[PDB]
């Protein structure tokens, strides 16, 4: 089927340039569709940035003045976004999508990519296991967790048992403080499955190319 | 530039009833071809926007028939029939008649349901963090309703308010409840100067707060 996937640096210093890539598979971008870029600011506000259709035609949002450019590499089936002299106001989540003449996008949207504009430095997180103090009421449920502390910038992906553990999982939004984020995640499982079965939280921080796998062990 | 307004929230809707979400444009969206170019999207937390309706009333492929849209030229309505837990999120409308294309500010669908006491869990700092000089005590309050909740920390009986960070999730897609994480951060030395650590939750579901604690 057709799929769109954005890629690019997750952190950029103010006044510098931003470059993003959208890889399209299962469909040719030399078609007369509006291969477009849209962004969402912290606060959920959505803004149309521009598009490219038929390989050589484009259009941009007037608010972006003359600092935006959209191009494509037909041989790789990729279109790009270029935003010059960025400021902290350009911090947002960037999405690529395929709009048609009538405004229909279908499910043709990428997963989106986060970009932060800051002078702060990239810092990997420290992943700490959260195991219960003592043994609670037997023959019931037990909650375990992971604390991901001191990273910058966002985001960070958190999973349990490489994804095979999905239900009963709650990952809380990150809280920023002193140019550093902290996030937590909990998972609830039958007092039986643990500690009999191993529970591990997988944490990946793309900006620092770091990955941590912390197994949860009884105190 | 065409401006589209949307109410920030909707009155809470009970799973089962139908709800209508509105969107108003500063200019008419009826095009010279007789079609009205207005889109409706649904975005779930951490998800990308998903198209539900285009051309004011045409349902996108794969879209549930519980969704329908209508409107005139400046006022549009999205009707969601037999609302279910999964429909929670933010709804945006988008005009596609004149450049630049613009989106409305979004309307969050708030689901109403039966009250529920939160499940409380408290965790002592990990030995890994204690070697770093820091000490975080974590408390999880899971699956409660309504979202209004109060958490209080106590060290050796006395209330501590500094060094506390909180985080709340969005409404749950499965059971419509809320969850919250509360972290108390102290230095390793400070954490050593005391023995009793407690997390107290005060919810509508109970006169007496739910208390969780451990002794170092
Ligand atoms: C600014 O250009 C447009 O809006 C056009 C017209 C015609 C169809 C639809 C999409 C196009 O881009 N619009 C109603
Ligand atoms: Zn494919
Ligand atoms: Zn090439
Ligand atoms: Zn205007
Ligand atoms: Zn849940
Ligand atoms: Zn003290």
């Amino acid at each position: 089927e057709v799929k769109l996937s954005e890629s690019g640096p997750g952190l950029v210093k103010p006044s510098q340039s931003l470059s993003l890539t959208c890889t399209v598979t299962g469909y040719s971008i030399t078609t007369n569709y509006a291969w477009t870029w849209i962004r969402q600011f912290p606060g959920n506000k959505l803004e149309w940035m521009g598009y490219i259709r038929s390989s050589v035609i484009t259009r941009y949002n007037p608010s972006l003045k003359s600092r935006i450019s959209i191009t494509q590499d037909t041989s790789k089936n990729q279109f790009f976004l270029q935003l010059n002299s960025v400021t902290t106001e350009d911090t947002a989540t960037y999405y690529c999508a395929r709009y048609d003449y009538y405004g229909n996008t279908g499910d043709y949207w990428g997963q989106g990519t986060s970009v932060t504009v800051s002078s702060a430095k990239t810092t990997p997180p420290s992943v700490y296991p959260l195991a219960p103090g003592t043994a609670a009421l037997k023959s019931s449920m037990v909650t375990l967790g992971c604390l991901v502390k001191g990273y910058f910038p966002e985001p960070v992906t958190v999973t349990w048992n490489s994804g095979s553990l999905s239900s009963g999982v709650h990952t809380f939004p990150a809280v920023l403080q002193s140019d550093l984020y902290t996030l937590t995640s909990s998972v609830t499982v039958p007092s039986s499955t643990w500690p009999s079965q191993t529970v591990t939280c997988n944490v990946a921080h793309p900006a620092s190319s770091t990955k941590v796998d912390k197994k949860i062990v009884p105190r | 530039d065409i401006v589209i307004t949307q109410d920030e929230l909707s009155n809470p809707v009970t799973s089962g009833e139908s709800v209508s979400i509105s969107c108003r444009s500063s200019r008419s969206l009826l095009y010279k071809d007789g079609r009205t170019y207005l889109n409706w999207f649904l975005q779930r937390p951490g998800q990308s926007p998903q198209l539900l309706i285009y051309l004011m009333s045409t349902r996108a492929s794969g879209v549930s028939d519980r969704f329908s849209g209508s409107g005139s030229g400046t006022d549009f309505t999205l009707e969601i029939s037999r609302v279910k837990a999964e429909d929670v999120g933010v709804y945006y409308c988008q005009q596609f008649v004149e450049y630049p294309f613009t989106f409305g500010s979004g309307t969050k669908l708030e689901i109403k349901r039966a009250d529920a006491a939160p499940t409380v869990s408290i965790f002592p700092p990990s030995s890994e963090q204690l070697t770093s000089g820091g000490a975080s005590v974590v408390c999880f309050l899971n699956n409660f309703y309504p979202k209004d909740i109060n958490v209080k920390w106590k060290i050796d009986g006395s209330e501590r308010q500094n060094g506390v960070l909180n985080s709340w999730t969005d409404q749950d897609s499965k059971d419509s409840t809320y969850s919250m994480s509360s972290t108390l951060t102290l230095t390793k030395d400070e954490y050593e100067r005391h023995n009793s650590y407690t997390c107290e939750a005060t919810h509508k579901t109970s006169t007496s707060p739910i208390v969780k604690s451990f002794n170092r």
